[PDB]
């Protein structure tokens, strides 16, 4: 069934998996009209699904053009989500498709059940985690391509970088779920600890610094005390 | 008029003629029901006394047949059998009925309720779900699985109804998926009335008859069928004015029957409430909406 605290070393078997959020699929902005109105104006968005075991990402960019005269968008966005996750699983080699699919939000269920019919032995699965991917529009190279992108498109990433080079895919996922988390909390403190050091530089064909172990341990400390920091700031604790 | 004469009524029992019910103390000199009018199926049925577990009983037409009901002491309940001696029959009926040795199925004549539950439930369709085919007459009980049921365990013993599966191929066209989820009328109109059942006429039938079953024995399954046949209509954006119109007939008149007593067990507060607020057809119901809200209100 779901997913949560007590199962949670299942991510990092061998059993393929990914991780589905939609957060970032339908994104506007919200505007006065000249008659004093209020319009959206949609924006470029992307779904996010993450192998956790291997930090593959692919990240599919969803174009303003899929919502031109379309009705409903949230609703939509959830079934386009469910297309395009469907439409990828079939692109993918039978040994390469995934044995379940974590969603990250629960109106994701019918949807992408519907579309997964053809595969009934693929689990589409819950979770009670709260998992901040939502924050992954505050990794400066994921922002860009989608704001880039002038038409649908899928691009691929490792959002491990060679992290399991050195740590497992427990340790990488707990790394990145802590970045995002606080990126998600605050993003301008977050990115300022990430990149206040010009001596530590992100490779090109990276997402975040180059930072060795002990500056690793460094970072994570103070991505912790930013987290209870805010929380404070927020509880006045 | 005809007549379903009894052996004898050696154990305690309610017994139920449609949506009537009597009771018979243990051998008492009973020997059946007699005025059971031509023209409509009927069921004849039974709650044990001793043991309210399982209740049982028999859908008939008595234009397919004599039959009469005799106790088995072996298998320990009442049996429906067909007499093929036709004479020796009304001989036996025509002593019994000299001796007032049976009560009258007492139809009030302002009364169409019987004929409103079962006007598209036919006997030879009742045995497309029931499969016995040895007998004109088709037993059911409070334990009978559906089909359905028994993918998710004798087939024999078990009720054919028409699979209805929302997130299912069949419900669903590759390229149509949230259409078609959101919107069922593909899946009523051409995989279920067109493909399946050729005809609404059909539709209502299997829906009445999956009521008459949940109501009569408590069969969960068939409670189940009601309620997804139900809500394949509320949930399609199109539908046959006179299928909606009917249709708001046909449940008016079950939630009209329904025992106030069993409608916390006999009714989906889910279906009904999507169906009535939410469905394409909430606006639609309008006699079936007025009785739920003054019957059962606290469903809602
Ligand atoms: C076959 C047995 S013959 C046993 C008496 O000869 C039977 O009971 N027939 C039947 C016909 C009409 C009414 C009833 Cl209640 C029964
Ligand atoms: C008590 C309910 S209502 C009474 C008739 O409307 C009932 O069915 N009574 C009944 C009594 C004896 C024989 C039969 Cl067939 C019915
Ligand atoms: C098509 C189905 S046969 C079952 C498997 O699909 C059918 O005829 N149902 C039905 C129609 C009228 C009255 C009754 Cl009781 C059932």
């Amino acid at each position: 069934g779901a997913m949560n605290s007590s199962n949670y070393a299942e991510l990092f078997n061998n059993d393929i998996k990914l991780f589905v959020d939609d957060t970032n699929v339908y994104r506007v902005t919200v505007h006065k009209t000249f008659e004093g109105n209020v319009a959206t104006k949609a924006i470029n968005g992307c779904i996010f699904t993450l192998n956790p075991k291997t930090g593959h990402l692919f990240l599919k960019i969803i174009h303003t053009s899929v919502w031109a005269g379309q009705k409903r968008l949230s609703q939509l966005a959830k079934w386009k989500t469910a297309e395009e996750v469907s439409a990828l699983v079939r692109s993918l080699p039978k040994e390469e498709q995934p044995k379940q699919i974590i969603v990250t939000r629960k109106a994701m269920l019918d949807p992408l059940e519907v579309h997964m019919l053809d595969f009934p032995n693929i689990a589409i699965r819950p979770t009670e985690l709260r998992l901040p991917f939502s924050a992954a529009m505050s990794i400066d190279k994921l922002s860009d391509v989608v704001m880039k992108a002038t038409e649908p498109q899928m691009v691929l990433f490792n959002i491990y970088d060679d992290w399991l080079d050195r740590i497992s895919s427990y340790t990488a996922f707990s790394r990145l779920t802590l970045l995002l988390r606080a990126l998600k909390t605050n993003e301008e403190s977050a990115k300022m600890i990430l990149l206040s050091d010009p001596t530590i530089t992100i490779k090109s064909y990276h997402l975040w610094p180059s930072f060795t172990d002990e500056q690793w341990i460094t970072i994570e400390s103070q991505m912790r005390d930013l987290i209870l920091t805010e929380y404070g700031r927020k509880y006045n604790v | 008029m005809n007549t379903v004469p009894f052996t004898s009524a050696p154990i305690e029992v309610t017994i139920g003629i449609d949506q009537y019910s009597f009771n018979v103390k243990e051998n008492q000199p009973f020997h059946g029901i007699k005025d059971i009018p031509i023209g409509h199926v009927h069921v004849i049925h039974f709650q044990h006394a001793d043991n309210s577990s399982m209740r049982y009983g028999y859908w008939f037409d008595c234009r397919m047949g004599n039959f009469y009901i005799q106790y088995d002491p072996k298998d320990g309940l009442y049996k429906m059998m067909e007499e093929r001696d036709g004479a020796k029959f009304e001989n036996i009926v025509h002593n019994f009925k000299e001796r007032q040795m049976m009560v009258s199925y007492p139809k009030i004549d302002e009364d169409d309720t019987w004929y409103n539950l079962t006007e598209f439930v036919q006997m030879d369709k009742i045995r497309k779900i029931v499969r016995k085919d040895e007998n004109q007459f088709s037993y059911v009980d409070s334990s009978m699985t559906t089909v359905q049921e028994n993918e998710l365990s004798d087939p024999a013993h078990s009720l054919n109804y028409t699979v209805i599966n929302f997130k299912s191929r069949e419900a669903i066209r590759p390229g149509h998926e949230m259409e078609d989820f959101l919107d069922k009328s593909y899946y009523l109109n051409t995989v279920m009335l067109q493909g399946i059942f050729k005809n609404s006429s059909n539709y209502f039938g299997e829906l009445q008859f999956a009521f008459l079953n949940a109501m009569f024995f408590g069969n969960y399954g068939s409670s189940l069928q009601w309620h997804a046949m139900i809500e394949l209509i509320c949930s399609s954006a199109t539908v046959p004015k006179h299928m909606l119109d009917k249709l708001d007939e046909i449940l008016y008149y079950q939630i009209k029957t329904l025992p106030e007593q069993y409608s916390d067990i006999l009714l989906n507060e889910r279906v009904w409430n999507i169906c009535l607020y939410s469905s394409f057809q909430k606006n639609s119901l309008h006699n079936t909406e007025k009785i739920m809200e003054n019957k059962y209100p606290e469903l809602l």
